[PDB]
């Protein structure tokens, strides 16, 4: 609705996530490396779509110099401002709920409890994809170890419904072309381990089905910009080097 | 208004006492089970476990209250004095007892519970005993990070929402009398009353059967029930 | 010492009871709390939350993504209704497994006045009106337009606002209503229909997809906490 | 006026408490009663109904004394040991036991006394918990009405003078204890003592034998004996 | 802790008693009453209404 | 005399706890305190003090 300026990045209702803004508690805290919005890889929203998983702060590990920092320090702690837009005419029609669930924790595929792996775990920017049934993992020898969540189930074991309890906003191409939820710190530490620990999980699930005109096959581009905020870090130490393969 | 909502609160909806662990503990004459090892949790019950993953972050003193039946296993005539079965508690580092007569059953700085067989159920209460400002009932995380520069995988394999392997320590529960010529088998339930609990990020509560401590579904992945859309 | 008599119910566990224990790790420095988000002190307060309701439960359609829509077109019978569910926030399969469902289903006993949100996801150049009803108990549940008119309703233009907030009051004969299904304390019904029509022009999706959103207000209230029978465990 | 009337108050007249059910558990190996339902009402006795069908309306607080008696059943020297009985609490629309070793003995959130033989009869005490603003141990009326836009009859079938079909719920009783090798059968007799009661609207007693829920009568319908007119 | 004594009458239950009890359902928030017409205080208010004698009771 | 209701816990030995227990020995007169040096009031005061490590664990 209104300008949006965080650092040297500036976007053209925002719901602020259990009504706390991100607030700081010697931290390194870049007032301007990291207080910036950075822009994910743009995803394709179609009519065969089951919904898309980023988490955070994963999702920022190499964006510019907050990455360094997470990874040179120990344990660090940062709000997040997610912005999605999706732009679509008069003419389409869908729904998009955008979730931000605390500690979105997700179900395997293999019969073995808790066995992701840490690689498949953070997949970084590009996320994951929910999926309509839930495919049990039969690669006994190479187990894939990778998450299976399911639309309706939310990828936790609850239903998609009851979601809304979490912070979320609805993005409705007839009325609104864009979301912005703001996230404050949500632990049960004041300042946790970023590399082993997501905080903040954004799920993006097509609520009702995208379609335009008569045409068969439709798809539009959906964006999603976060900005660390408040972002402090403690513990410099040599650069952590994940093994994502 | 003059309905209120002295039952919803979090305290009242919690204010229960709901089993959490069922403990068999044999008397015979020494594959066995004279002493039975519980680690502490309440993921081994569904009810109380869907309860709490109401919310995201918990804090709450813990009440404990045993009930411990008794029985006998086959016996002719064969007959027993009344037995008292110590409960011991086995803190994370502490010795765990390898046999039901080690050292480790002296209690010199463990806590312990001694009841006597045919008395009321033995009760105590914990604080809040946890490392960071409130409990996690859901972890999004590891415990461990596999870097490039770890010789094997395994160094960094952890499981998924896994914090610490040992949480809180176990219960080690034993029979302190000597074996009887009979014998006698005793099931001690485990009843944990949630207290002056505060809750934090709520959730929607769980659809589907639960499938180990985490999140994982396998089966009866379809709750709702058949209806139809304009059947009253 | 004191002469002291024991009174019936000695040495007995009650697990509703309220009595001081002994504390098994005495001078604990417990850690001290910090501010988290999110702190919920009531249950009800979950339940004020709007959730999303399974309006749509056919065979091939529920446990889906598609039980949570319900089609609206143009070319659909403006005589027969959109869809119809009972005012049961605990027992109707449609508002049982809901928030409000689920936190109902915990408690033996409901009273209050539900909020139901219904959202419009067609496009912009889509418009119509729908005649959104409840029915209090008693008659016959509405089957046609001119029966649900009677009752108290609300009528939504689909094209100023894609989101209508229909407010079903408290009106009972017993104070609390039970969350069982219970034909003396049956709560209403709730039907929509077509009050003109949609109209959409061409190049326009003919059919589109509603949403239905289900919450608790201020004045609801719950009784006598039970056991839910969502969650069960194999023995 | 010296005498007085204390022991005619309405309190004092419910101040005694009253059987109002025998329920018989039996622990055995495991058709069989091994875990009894009942279903809470005075109905089932007749002093304590024939009392407060005195009034029409009704609004006490309840106090509920459990006696459990246990024996052996053909014996020889088959010996148990001390058994602890379970009274679980179901409200109606909680999940119901299907057998005795149940999740829903979990109770979790239904109220539950763990009583052990031998000791003090358990005793609680419920507040008045109607839905109405007063007891109606009377109802002229239906709870559905036959519509004439009704498919068929049965739909709006209901009983005379009855409000819901699960009044109050049930107590489920149970032996926690495992089957000892000799049957052991116990006998819970339930005595519910109404406090600070209100009533309202008086009737007249019951004059005939009580036949069923209702106001039915079916026999035993001349109460009255022979008397002479003019006989002193 | 304290000494205390048992005196005779311990773990008995009489009927009669008037003794505190644990509450089954803590915290429960009781439906209000109203003035219902009719409310009762004694017993004796009902013996104190005139009611119909069986004056005749012959055989037939 | 006094009503009294058992709580669940009696008749317990929790080794943790902190009651009153009768004197076997009433009236006796204990041997006065000295002051000894070294008083130890916590436990972390013994780790505060520096203690050599064992920096070098090898086979031999
Ligand atoms: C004989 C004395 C017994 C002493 C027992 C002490 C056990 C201490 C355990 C306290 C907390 C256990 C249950 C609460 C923790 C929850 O599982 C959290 N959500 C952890 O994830
Ligand atoms: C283990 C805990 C036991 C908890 C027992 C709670 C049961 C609740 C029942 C309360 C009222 C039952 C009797 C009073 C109601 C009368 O029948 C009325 N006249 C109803 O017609």
């Amino acid at each position: 609705v209104l300008q949006l300026t965080i650092g040297n990045s500036t976007i053209t209702n925002s719901v602020v996530a259990y009504g706390r803004w991100p607030e700081f508690i010697q931290p390194t805290e870049p007032d301007v490396a990291t207080c910036r919005f950075y822009t994910l890889d743009t995803v394709m929203w179609g009519k065969e779509s089951k919904g898309w998983w980023w988490k955070l702060p994963d999702a920022l590990r190499d964006m510019g110099l907050f990455g360094q920092n997470m990874y040179y320090h120990y344990l660090g702690r940062s709000g997040y401002t997610v912005h999605v837009q999706c732009n679509a005419s008069k003419f389409h029609q869908g729904a998009l709920g955008v979730f931000a669930i605390p500690e979105y924790c997700l179900a395997g595929d293999s019969d073995k409890q808790r066995y992701t792996s840490y690689a498949n775990a953070n997949p970084g920017e590009k996320g994951g994809k929910f999926y309509s049934q839930f495919n049990r993992d039969t690669a006994v020898t190479s187990p894939k170890r990778e998450f299976c969540p399911v639309d309706y189930l939310l990828g936790c074991g609850v239903l998609l419904g009851n979601a809304f309890v979490y912070p979320h906003q609805i993005i409705n191409l007839r009325t609104n072309n864009s979301a912005t939820i703001v996230l404050p710190y949500v632990n049960a530490m004041a300042i946790d381990s970023m590399v082993k620990h997501n905080n903040w999980g954004i799920a993006i699930l097509p609520l009702s089905p995208l379609d335009f005109a008569q045409e068969s096959s439709v798809e539009i581009p959906i964006t999603v910009t976060i900005a660390p905020m408040c972002s402090e870090f403690n513990g410099l130490r040599n650069v952590t080097a994940p093994k994502f393969q | 208004q003059r309905r209120s909502r002295s039952e919803s609160t979090i305290e009242s909806f919690f204010a229960r006492g709901a089993c959490v662990a069922i403990i068999e503990v044999d008397n015979e004459e020494p594959a066995q089970k004279l002493f039975a090892m519980w680690r502490i949790t309440y993921k081994d019950t569904v009810q109380l476990r869907r309860k709490l993953e109401f919310f995201t972050y918990s804090r709450f003193d813990m009440e404990l209250t045993f009930v411990v039946t008794a029985n006998f296993t086959n016996t002719n005539n064969g007959h027993a004095l009344n037995q008292v079965y110590q409960i011991m508690y086995i803190p994370p580092g502490a010795p765990t007892p390898k046999s039901w007569d080690d050292y480790t059953w002296q209690t010199s700085s463990n806590p312990s519970i001694f009841y006597t067989y045919g008395a009321a159920p033995a009760r105590i209460s914990v604080p809040y005993v946890g490392l960071a400002n409130a409990y996690s009932h859901f972890y999004d995380g590891f415990a461990k990070v596999p870097l490039k520069t770890d010789a094997n995988d395994q160094i960094g394999d952890s499981l998924y929402s896994a914090m610490t392997v040992d949480d809180f320590g176990v219960l080690a529960i034993r029979v302190v009398n000597d074996h009887n010529p009979t014998k006698v088998t005793s099931k001690v339930r485990i009843y944990m009353k949630p207290k002056h609990v505060r809750v934090w990020c709520p959730r929607p509560p769980r659809a589907v059967p639960y499938y180990g401590p985490g999140v994982d579904y396998k089966d009866n992945l379809n709750p709702l029930s058949e209806k139809g859309l304009t059947t009253y | 010492g004191l002469p002291v008599l024991n009174t019936p119910g000695s040495n007995q566990y009650l697990t509703s009871d309220n009595y001081q224990s002994p504390c098994a790790i005495p001078e604990f420095d417990v850690t001290p709390p910090i501010d988290i988000p999110g702190e919920v002190k009531n249950m009800m307060e979950l339940a004020e939350i709007d959730t999303m309701i399974p309006l749509n439960l056919e065979n091939t359609k529920r446990n889906t993504m598609d039980m949570y829509r319900v089609t609206l077109s143009d070319s659909a019978d403006l005589s027969q209704p959109i869809l119809c569910f009972s005012l049961s926030p605990a027992s109707d399969p449609r508002l049982s497994h809901t928030m409000l469902g689920e936190v109902l289903n915990y408690y033996t006993h409901w009273a209050g006045s539900l909020k139901f949100t219904f959202l419009f996801c067609g496009s912009m150049m889509a418009t119509g009106k729908i005649l959104v009803a409840y029915a209090p108990p008693g008659a016959q549940p509405p089957t046609s337009r001119k029966e649900a008119m009677l009752g108290t309703h609300v009528i939504w233009d689909l094209g100023l606002q894609s989101s209508c907030t229909m407010v079903v009051p408290w009106i009972s004969n017993v104070t609390y209503r039970q969350t069982t299904q219970d034909s003396f304390t049956e709560g209403g019904y709730i039907s929509m229909f077509y009050q003109t029509r949609i109209v959409v022009p061409l190049s326009t999706p003919k059919s589109m997809s509603m949403l239905g959103f289900v919450s608790a207000c201020n004045d609801f209230s719950v009784r006598l906490l039970r056991d839910t029978t969502h969650i069960s465990q194999s023995a």
